[PDB]
């Protein structure tokens, strides 16, 4: 009977507004992971197993080595105070508990996280995430007091290298241990849909410099949803029993479904 | 990065004494040391201090800590020319200290500051914007993030020397005071370890734009240089001043938002 946490990024595919390899792109990343002899190598969408694609993000991810994805790079000229919105079309309300997003390149400097209320409505962020979030974002860094406040304890490019971020959303919030007795934060934490806002990366004026490599290199790389979560439904089912029209919604009582 | 970084002797050369890395797990656990040899032999039992700053090519990655169990240790950068940088980064596979201390050298060598030092407690190193900030550093877990430009500095950066001096350097430094290393199950045998003295250090790479005063678009493993061939006319190697065919104009630097 009890409710059984499963991981939401399972057998579930990102809508994302932009994905490398559509267009012949070569682009270079830190040898951290990719350990190339140059650190160069050109990415595409062609080759079956090289693909960056949606269900890539959300799989089993293997802890040994979790399929990458990247997204489009600055020489798409994506620095806007919108950009790139990857969004999730789960199927049900999950209440996502914890949220880890592995950086396959690097922490951006500047990015945030968005979440739908309800389907194909709008977007109610959790929390921004930048370090200098008073320009961009023209809010107070360090946040603390309910409301999407900034962060800079992982704003900055600290790992180079398989970043991590732990986007704990029952965790360093005023309302991080009253979850079960917190409705604002119940509503709050079950989003109909995840979509990471990577709105905006704060360029260093390398632009001027014009560098094919480096505009090829200040882009954005989710290694994987490293995301959990389950039906909100009483845990009417310890796994929604998908229902006949082949899709998630949870099991019931009083006659419902 | 990709240039020499001289610093003091490497480890165990002043005692043929056993050294182990008291890594971490994932669950935040310590596992069982993976005792090595340090010596200066062969690479593999050789590890100068230019491991970290090299091509790192290959799957396994460089390791590197102080000279012998010495509290002052310091690393030097030396410079064939100027450089420039973006902000700051700290990697630090050692448990974090609170006493750090980020420091800025103007030209070769011959100034000193304390530039930037964050932590709980600052007074270790010795507005509360940029001379120290608490809730910053952390005694654990083991295995800093700040930057350089203010919050004002963001828009309306032009070129110049007016602001050339914040971002360009000659030699680079940093000091660790406090030492320790974060808990293990050092009791795993019957007899304790011996020898754990290390520093995990990751590595260094502050990432410095080829300085050419944002006009170059290509200045002379490949390593960044630091002579540009400026456009818009403009000769020397900071590309500081224009050619004289049109220099009576009154100009400043090519700021990137429209390169007046
Ligand atoms: C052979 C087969 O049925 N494979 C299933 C597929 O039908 C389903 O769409 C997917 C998740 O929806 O899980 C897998
Ligand atoms: C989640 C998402 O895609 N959001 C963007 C929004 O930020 C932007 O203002 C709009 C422009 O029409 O496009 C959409
Ligand atoms: C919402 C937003 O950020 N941008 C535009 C907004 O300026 C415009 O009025 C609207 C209808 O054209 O489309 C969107
Ligand atoms: C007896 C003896 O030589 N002891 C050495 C000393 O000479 C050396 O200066 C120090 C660190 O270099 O290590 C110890
Ligand atoms: C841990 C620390 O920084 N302690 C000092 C304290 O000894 C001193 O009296 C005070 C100035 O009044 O500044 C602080």
């Amino acid at each position: 009977c009890m409710p059984e946490f499963v991981n939401a990024a399972f057998n579930v595919t990102v809508v994302a507004t932009n994905t490398c390899g559509t267009p012949p792109e070569e682009y270079c990343v830190q040898t951290g992971v990719t350990g190339v002899t140059k650190s160069c190598h050109l990415c595409d969408a062609g080759q079956p197993h090289l693909q960056h694609g949606a269900a890539f993000l959300t799989d089993y991810n293997n802890q040994a080595d979790t399929t990458w994805w990247q997204s489009q790079t600055m020489l798409a000229g994506v620095q806007y105070p919108s950009s790139i919105n990857l969004t999730l079309h789960l199927g049900k309300a999950f209440d996502i508990t914890y949220v880890r997003l592995k950086f396959h390149t690097s922490r951006p400097e500047s990015f945030a996280i968005y979440k739908r209320t309800w389907e194909d409505g709008p977007w109610i962020p959790y929390q921004y995430y930048s370090g200098s979030c008073e320009n961009t974002y023209s809010k107070a860094n360090r946040g603390f007091i309910q409301q999407a406040l900034c962060t800079d304890e992982f704003s900055d490019i600290s790992p180079l290298t398989g970043g991590n971020v732990a986007f704990s959303t029952l965790e360093g919030r005023p309302s991080a241990y009253n979850f079960d007795n917190s409705p604002v934060l119940q509503e709050w934490v079950t989003a109909t849909d995840i979509s990471v806002t990577l709105n905006r990366l704060n360029t260093f004026g390398d632009e001027v410099f014009n560098r094919p490599k480096v505009l090829k290199s200040y882009y954005y790389a989710i290694s994987d949803f490293a995301v959990g979560g389950r039906c909100k439904c009483n845990g009417h089912a310890s796994e929604c029993m998908k229902n006949e029209f082949d899709k998630l919604v949870c099991n019931c009582k009083h006659n419902t479904y | 990065l990709g240039r020499k970084l001289r610093a003091d002797t490497m480890c165990g050369q002043n005692a043929t004494e056993l050294f182990c890395f008291y890594s971490e797990n994932a669950d935040l656990t310590c596992r069982q040391p993976k005792c090595d040899k340090c010596n200066a032999a062969h690479s593999h039992l050789a590890h100068p201090p230019s491991a970290m700053a090299d091509s790192s090519f290959r799957f396994p990655r460089t390791w590197w800590q102080s000279a012998e169990d010495v509290h002052r240790e310091k690393i030097q950068l030396d410079l064939e020319a100027e450089f420039y940088f973006t902000h700051l980064i700290m990697v630090f596979k050692s448990p974090r200290p609170a006493a750090m201390v980020l420091d800025r050298s103007q030209d070769f060598g011959k100034t000193w500051k304390p530039y930037k030092y964050f932590a709980t407690n600052c007074s270790a190193t010795f507005k509360k914007g940029a001379i120290c900030t608490s809730r910053y550093s952390n005694p654990f877990p083991c295995t800093v993030i700040f930057r350089a430009l203010s919050p004002p500095y963001d828009i309306e950066n032009p070129y110049s020397a007016k602001v050339q001096e914040q971002l360009k350097i000659t030699n680079l430094r940093v000091r660790l005071l406090k030492r320790q290393s974060c808990p293990c199950q050092i009791n795993d045998l019957n007899a304790k370890p011996h020898h754990f003295m290390h520093y995990a250090v990751y590595d260094f790479i502050v990432k410095g734009s080829c300085f050419c005063n944002g006009h170059a678009d290509q200045c002379l493993f490949h390593v960044v240089h630091g002579r540009c061939m400026c456009k818009h006319n403009t000769a020397g190697s900071h590309c500081q001043h224009c050619a004289p065919l049109y220099n009576d104009r009154p100009w400043e630097a090519a700021d990137g938002r429209t390169g007046a």
